[PDB]
């Protein structure tokens, strides 16, 4: 027999193992994510270090079989999937020391307080004290304390366990045949053996900057307007040629600028498109939600969601006597077993949340019947995208009056869509910048191109050239700034945003032009369009089978990544900018600072 | 009068497994067809070659039984001239079967709380089966050129696999268990009718 067949016969036995073990380790979390509590906790840790038990022992089989041997480009994915060999290529002892330091990185970063404001009795954590001085203070000073007092003490831990961290992934991605961890996480993207559709690791560096390029003019006009907004906000503290300071950004690390809309707003006369009050006044719940979402989708041609998932599912908040973990997840425990777990107010952030969390159900139940291993988006950027399309479509104003939660003469001025693009853009266009700086980092980092007694000295120079950003306050190398955040101490790619960002517009546009929409892209909604319903579903019903070049081509109809869908999304904003800019500068100096 | 023993092979407190199909031989006795519904709602009730009611007055020298617990995915496989794991390697059916299939649900019964790994499936074999055609061998298929030995490992797999059915399921792999009807025609007398 040969090795293919072999091979097969392997992902057969292994699926069906694997099925199981998961939909234990997966029933087992679910019970303490909705019911915590320490018998959960223990079924939850049981069930889990059983599955990674499994998965090493398959790692181990499957690395039996010889990968260039194989032709079937199938067996050659679930194949590589099983010979991760990650960290295991670790001596005991380094593997140990690795987990311990991921472990305390965690535990320094979710418990970390900063005390004594005037009393060192008064102490907060970055949640909800420091995130709540970040999103609402005025107050320079105040939001100034907040955010280096959560660097001063926090990253200052992390500092040298980061260090730590670096060198042992750097070990164990060079020991897995990789240049460096940055090279590791890059592979998430590779495609190797399609021709026509291939993609190297390296390729992912060179697109994404040719991306941000073509980025940068619209993200630099809606700086320069920010930064207006700003200095009448903070008129002796901002300088209008400078870059803006990292603590007046609306939140701990200027990932996003939304918490600037009340300070940025175009015309704040106008009203915002809150249909809250619309949804409580028609005694809607979260049955109610999650119908009209489910309406939604089966309008485009999807199934509704399975009876399995309505009687097996928490959809509300289970009250006082039960705590549950209410962030918004969308479980798929296999088995044909679909959940949403979800503490569903009623609001219209819960009805947008829950559009975004259907979508990744759909997704899962689309690509239900590929193979275990194959059950996953095409890339990392994939899933996020197709929820947050969903949550588009949903706040169209157009939906919202189909649905009959907003009045139907509500007219559209042009202002009210200038204030939504503003509203859209502070979040999705000034996230790009910050994304792709941090990944930036991190990959020149791991790739040992900035030395470690200049680590944050090339941080803030970058974020100065790049974000436009600059730090209130001085950092030495005892500060370990970029580690303040959640995903850089809790080991987690951050390039995920940028794709899906991209992603989701380029399926926005696809989709809209099979809808034949009229208008400008961001009016468009996708419902009762069974020709972007089908369009999607050919690529949801992929998983991970086809490369991800070929499951973006079979939507859009381009074989790699494309920032002309979110250019032509917020071209009206751009042009509006472009004239609110006329005596203003466009622009930043990397060299201004608030301290001299 | 005596009539025949569908209390057994329907309502019977456990089911077999698959692979191990149990076949109840039925005769001498008076069969009631007319009843559309004993269970449940009609599940899934496919007479191939002959119809399903106001033909119970045929008459037949045995009725045979076969009885086992699928997945309702596999409800499908069920049926003349099916392909798939347990039309090849558990339970086949001839192409002109003349006979009928009657499968329904039993999440209620056959799924436990932890898991019901009670239920076996045969997923490996070198040859696909006959037409009702038996097979029971607990031995280690062969997939490598390596000889097993009788022991389990590297390109050695135990041919057989648990369900592991569970409550909460989704309904594709949710326990189903199938009931098959053939009608065997033979010199002797008949043995088997329904007045
Ligand atoms: C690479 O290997 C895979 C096996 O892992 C091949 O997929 C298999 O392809 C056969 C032939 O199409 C499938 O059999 C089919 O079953 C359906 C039942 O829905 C039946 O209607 C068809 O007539 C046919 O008999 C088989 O199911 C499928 N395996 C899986 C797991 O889906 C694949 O074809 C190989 N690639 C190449 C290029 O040969
Ligand atoms: C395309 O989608 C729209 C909505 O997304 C579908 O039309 C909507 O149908 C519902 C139910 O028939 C209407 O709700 C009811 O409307 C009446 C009349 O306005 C009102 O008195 C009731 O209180 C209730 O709100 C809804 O108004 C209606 N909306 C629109 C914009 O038509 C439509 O059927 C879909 N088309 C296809 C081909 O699926
Ligand atoms: C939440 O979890 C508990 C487990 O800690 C579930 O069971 C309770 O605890 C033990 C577990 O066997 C039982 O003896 C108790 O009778 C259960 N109830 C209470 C109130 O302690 C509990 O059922 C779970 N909650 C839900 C809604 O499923
Ligand atoms: C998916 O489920 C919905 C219900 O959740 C089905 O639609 C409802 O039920 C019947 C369909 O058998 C219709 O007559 C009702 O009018 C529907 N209710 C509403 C409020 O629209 C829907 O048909 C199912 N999908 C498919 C493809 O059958
Ligand atoms: C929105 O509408 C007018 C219509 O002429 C358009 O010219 C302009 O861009 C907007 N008006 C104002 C006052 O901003
Ligand atoms: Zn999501």
């Amino acid at each position: 027999s040969t090795i293919e067949e072999q091979a097969k016969t392997f992902l057969d036995k292994f699926n069906h193992e694997a099925e199981d073990l998961f939909y234990q380790s997966s029933l087992a979390s679910w019970n303490y994510n909705t019911n915590i509590t320490e018998e959960n906790v223990q079924n939850m840790n049981n069930a889990g270090d059983k599955w990674s038990a499994f998965l090493k022992e398959q790692s181990t089989l499957a690395q039996m079989y010889p990968l260039q041997e194989i032709q079937n480009l199938t067996v050659k994915l679930q194949l590589q999937a099983l010979q991760q060999n990650g960290s295991s290529v670790l001596s005991e002892d380094k593997s140990k020391r690795l987990n311990t330091i991921l472990n305390t990185m965690s535990t320094i970063y979710s418990t970390g307080k900063v005390c004594n404001p005037d009393n060192p009795q008064e102490c907060l954590l970055l949640e909800p004290g420091l995130n709540e001085i970040m999103a609402n203070s005025l107050d320079y000073n105040e939001r100034l304390w907040a955010w280096e007092s959560w660097r001063s003490e926090v990253g200052k831990q992390l500092r040298p366990l980061y260090e730590e961290y670096v060198v042992l992934k750097n070990e164990m991605a060079r020991a897995n045949h990789y240049e460096d961890y940055g090279d590791y996480w890059r592979g998430d993207y590779e495609v190797n053996g399609v021709d026509g559709y291939d993609y190297s690791r390296g390729q992912l560096i060179e697109d994404v900057e040719h991306t941000f390029e073509e980025i940068k003019p619209l993200y630099e006009h809606l700086h320069a307007y920010v930064r207006a907004k700003l200095m009448n906000a903070y008129p002796s503290y901002i300088s209008p040629i400078g870059c803006l300071p990292a603590h007046l950004l609306g939140d701990m690390w200027g990932r996003f600028w939304t918490n600037l809309y009340s300070l940025t707003v175009p015309f704040g006369q106008k009203p915002n498109i809150d249909v809250t009050d619309a949804m409580v006044d028609q005694a809607w719940d979260a049955q109610r939600i999650f119908k009209e979402a489910e309406k939604f989708f089966v309008s485009v041609g999807l199934p509704n969601m399975t009876q399995g998932f309505w009687e097996n599912s928490m959809l509300t908040d289970p009250g006082n006597v039960q705590k549950a973990v209410c962030h918004p997840t969308a479980w798929d425990l296999g088995k044909g077993d679909f959940r949403i777990l979800m503490c569903t107010k009623v609001t219209m952030d819960d009805f947008l949340t829950a559009h975004h969390e259907m979508g990744h159900i759909q997704y899962d139940m689309a690509y239900a019947a590929q193979p275990f291993l194959l059950r996953n988006g095409a890339n990392e950027g994939f899933h996020e995208a197709v929820g947050e399309i969903m949550s588009l479509s949903a706040a169209t104003p157009k939906h919202l009056k189909s649905i009959g939660l907003l009045s139907p003469d509500f007219q559209e001025d042009n202002e009210t869509e200038i204030n939504f693009l503003l509203k859209q853009a502070l979040t999705i266009v000034g996230t790009l910048p910050f994304t792709y700086m941090l990944e930036k980092w991190r990959w020149m980092v791991f790739k040992g191109e900035i030395p470690k007694d200049q680590w944050m000295k090339k941080w803030w120079e970058m974020k100065r050239e790049i974000v436009g950003v600059v730090e209130p306050v001085p950092h030495d190398e005892t500060y370990c700034d970029p580690a303040s955040l959640f995903h850089v101490s809790n080991d987690y790619s951050f390039i995920r945003y940028y794709t899906r960002t991209l992603y989701q517009f380029q399926f926005q546009e696809a989709l809209c032009q099979a809808a034949k929409h009229e208008g400008p892209l961001h009016k468009c909604d996708i419902s009762n369009s069974t020709e972007a319903g089908q369009k999607l579903f050919n690529m949801l019903r992929l998983g991970k089978s086809e490369p991800w070049t070929l499951a973006l081509e079979n939507v859009v109809g381009a074989k790699n990544m494309n920032v002309r869908p979110l250019l032509n999304y917020f071209e009206p904003l751009f042009t509006w900018l472009k004239d609110q800019n006329k005596n203003s500068f466009v622009g930043w100096s990397t060299d201004w600072s608030p301290y001299a | 009068t005596n009539l025949c023993p569908f209390d057994e092979v329907f309502n019977a407190t456990r089911f077999a497994s698959v692979y191990a199909w149990n076949r109840k031989r039925i005769s001498n006795c008076v069969a009631d067809y007319s009843v559309l519904y004993n269970f449940a709602p009609f599940f899934a009730f496919k007479c191939y070659g002959v119809s399903p009611t106001k033909l119970n007055d045929l008459c037949f020298t045995n009725v045979y039984a076969d009885s086992f617990v699928i997945r309702g995915n596999e409800v499908s496989q069920i049926a003349p001239g099916q392909t798939g794991n347990i039309a090849d390697y558990n339970y086949k059916l001839p192409d002109d079967f003349t006979g009928c299939v009657i499968a329904w649900n039993s999440n209620k019964l056959d799924s436990k709380v932890g898991g019901n790994y009670n239920y076996r499936y045969r997923l490996f074999r070198k040859s696909n089966l006959k037409p009702f055609e038996r097979d029971i061998s607990t031995e280690i298929y062969q997939a490598g050129n390596k000889p097993c030995n009788g022991v389990a490992g590297v390109n050695c797999y135990f041919p057989l696999q648990s369900y592991g059915f569970r409550p909460t399921y989704g309904v594709g792999h949710q326990p189903y268990r199938v009931v098959v009807l053939s009608f065997e025609l033979l010199h002797a007398p008949a043995t088997v009718c329904g007045p």
